[PDB]
């Protein structure tokens, strides 16, 4: 419904695809840990 | 000079002249049988400031002119080859709708 | 989603970070301190409701360990000792930059290749600060008794002496202003009565003593002379095992600043000199001028005779620092040809962008104080050309150099038609790159009998950008947690096993789309962090 997107709309590259796996296990240590 | 368009036809030729690398411009515009009737140093300085605002060239030493290598972008700061999906994608980022 | 787009400052960013990956009970209390400023426990429980007084302290120790708040103790003459609790703004930035540190260890420690601590050195950052604080005895007492621990224990003095592993103390856990008061009162009680001459200068006599004390006490944790133990047996050098240490953001943010600068070079030069510039940029990273400027945070920044002194000495420090002025001779041995070291550096001074532009002849160094303002002016004008029309890129530069532009000279300086600029200028008042100046030619400032003048106003344009991006960060973070709410009964089944053949499809399409969220956020967060160089 709103126009004018930001120009950062790209398929994820393997240079940062492993970088995104480092987030999902990071909170898994914290939430499934003590707190 | 003239209020109707086709200034950009004059604009695109001089950008090619500096890319290979203000007095030099006057004879180059007089060549190539361009459709102009009145050349003057004032208009060439006026024509050049738009390319400064478009960053197509660089102004150095108050009279020399270099290129900012926009031609390699003309061919993150990489605004082409960035296609948005925009179809069936709800998690897209928009610049409006916060004002 | 008009509910969300309206009522949200940076508090909607700060509340959701601990709502993302932590227990729920701490997202309520972190919103209270940001909204109210500062408060102790004795008035905290009156503000919240649903948390017991010790259950506050049970909750408060969670973000205490993760260094997400910062305390202050002040006692009264009549009353007891009162522990005022503030918020930590950089300890929560660790949770923001959490994955990016793992890609910083690899891209800066390139001496090793195909090592058997690749999985391990990616885990040490997940070990050092996901536990909160960290000491040496925590990881050696793990399930591996030795497993060549002495190789691993000697691996971290390589990883600590490069920086960003500064021993924590009260200085890291207390804020910047509540330290400065009682030390300035310490220097002020060092100067008693019986010096009545120039008493306005005698008030500043403690202040000159406070400036040398401030740079001294901030270097005490950065002082690397006591972070090491010279071991005569079974080793050569080792850090002290009784040191509690976490990460330091300072070298990372300077290191993140270093990656930002070279992206301008790849735009402003090709592939040769950008590779030449990349190596010499790395050598000055460990000792660089400070990005946050702790001198200028809170103090005598209101008066210009002091506000000038925060960059008069700081330029002289950056100019007369020995640990960055390279000779441009040692660069050839680091590249995997001193003429080409000089010839490919000659283009760096020739451009009008002041990096490697001013120097003493024979020595070369990159300036900082007159470079980062050009980078902020460069990217946002390109962002205007990126998300909207390039005619505004012409108009943004036209009003930039031409101070106080009129509506007649805008068609004399810039060359476009009349109808198109109305369709381009009017979106820039809405987004505050241009502003309005009015000249009252009639009485009582008549709106019709007045012409309107413009301005760039290089401060208000960037303040609107910051909160525009701080919301867009948390907007994508808002679409993270809500996707985890639905389809939660099989994500619970995806965490009880460590198999319906059609149910597995509804776990991958939700997982591929959230993979795009972290990538766009990494593209977004780099564009926002350019403008924290203040």
């Amino acid at each position: 419904f709103p126009s004018i997107p930001l120009p950062i709309n790209g398929p994820i590259t393997n240079k940062e695809r492993s970088l995104a796996v480092k987030y999902i296990n990071f909170g898994k240590t914290v939430k499934d840990g003590p707190f | 000079e003239l209020d109707i368009e086709f200034i950009n036809s004059l604009l695109t030729i001089v950008w090619r002249f500096i890319s290979e690398n203000t007095q030099e411009i006057l004879e180059f515009i007089t060549a190539a049988q361009v459709a102009n009737v009145e050349l003057t140093p004032s208009n060439i300085r006026s024509l050049c400031e738009v390319l400064v605002y478009d960053d197509k060239l660089e102004k150095v030493t108050h009279d020399c002119y270099r290129v900012t290598l926009e031609s390699i972008l003309q061919m993150i700061f990489n605004y082409f080859k960035m296609f948005p999906a925009s179809k069936h994608d709800k998690e897209v980022v928009y610049f409006d709708e916060w004002t | 989603s008009l509910e969300q787009r309206t009522l949200n400052p940076d508090l909607f960013l700060y509340k959701e970070l601990v709502k993302a990956h932590l227990g729920e009970r701490a997202a309520s209390v972190i919103g209270m301190l940001v909204a109210l400023g500062r408060l102790s426990v004795r008035e905290l429980v009156e503000k919240i409701d649903g948390m017991d007084v010790d259950s506050v302290k049970t909750t408060l120790v969670s973000l205490t360990q993760l260094r997400c708040v910062k305390y202050l103790q002040e006692t009264a003459i009549s009353g007891k000792k009162t522990t005022y609790y503030y918020y930590n703004e950089e300890g929560i930035h660790i949770l923001l930059y959490s994955g990016l540190i793992i890609d910083e260890i690899i891209t800066q420690m390139r001496v090793n290749d195909e090592e058997e601590h690749k999985q391990l050195v990616a885990e040490i950052v997940q070990n050092v600060i996901s536990l909160g604080s960290l000491t040496v005895e925590d990881y050696l007492s793990s399930v591996t008794s030795d497993s060549m621990k002495y190789t691993i224990s000697s691996l971290f003095v390589q990883l600590c002496e490069m920086g960003y592993l500064i021993q924590i103390s009260k200085l890291h856990y207390t804020p910047i202003e509540d330290l400065w008061q009682f030390l300035y009162e310490k220097h002020y009680k060092n100067i008693p009565r019986n010096s009545p001459l120039s008493d306005l200068k005698k008030r500043s006599q403690a202040k000159m003593n406070a400036k040398t004390d401030f740079a001294k006490i901030i270097n005490k944790p950065n002082e690397l002379s006591q972070i090491l133990t010279v071991d005569p047996k079974t080793s050569l050098r080792i850090v002290k095992p009784t040191v509690s240490l976490t990460i330091n953001l300072d070298r990372f943010m300077k290191g993140r600043r270093s990656k930002q600068l070279i992206n301008l070079a790849k735009t402003r030069v090709g592939s040769v000199t950008a590779q030449v510039y990349k190596i010499a940029l790395r050598l000055t990273e460990q000792k660089s001028p400070k990005i946050r400027d702790p001198l200028t945070q809170t103090g005598l920044l209101q008066d210009l005779e002091e506000a000038k002194s925060f960059q008069d000495e700081a330029e002289l420090v950056e100019e007369k620092t020995p640990g960055l002025t390279f000779n441009a001779i040692d660069l050839a041995r680091h590249l995997p040809s001193a003429s080409l070291i000089n010839s490919h550096l000659k283009i760096l001074a020739s451009s009008n962008f002041p990096f490697l532009n001013e120097t003493k002849p024979g020595v070369y160094y990159v300036p900082y104080s007159k470079l980062m303002p050009v980078l902020k002016s460069s990217v946002y004008e390109y962002v205007i050309a990126s998300t909207l029309g390039p005619s505004a890129m012409r108009l943004s530069r036209c009003i930039r150099d031409n101070k106080l532009v009129s509506e007649k000279i805008i068609n004399s300086t810039a060359l476009m038609k009349e109808k198109d600029i109305r369709s381009t200028l009017a979106s820039l008042i809405r987004y505050n790159s241009v502003e309005i100046q009015e000249v009252p030619r009639t009485a009582d400032r008549s709106a019709s009998r007045a012409v309107f003048l413009f301005r760039c106003k290089e401060t208000h344009s960037y303040n609107f950008m910051r909160q525009n991006l701080e919301w867009n960060m948390a907007n994508l973070l808002f679409k993270k947690e809500k996707l985890k709410q639905e389809n939660s009964t099989l994500l619970k089944k995806a965490n009880r096993d460590d198999l319906l053949p059609s149910e597995l499809n509804q776990l991958k399409m939700v997982n591929e789309r959230e993979l795009n969220v972290f990538a766009r956020l990494s593209r977004l967060l780099s564009l926002w962090e350019v403008f924290q160089m203040a």
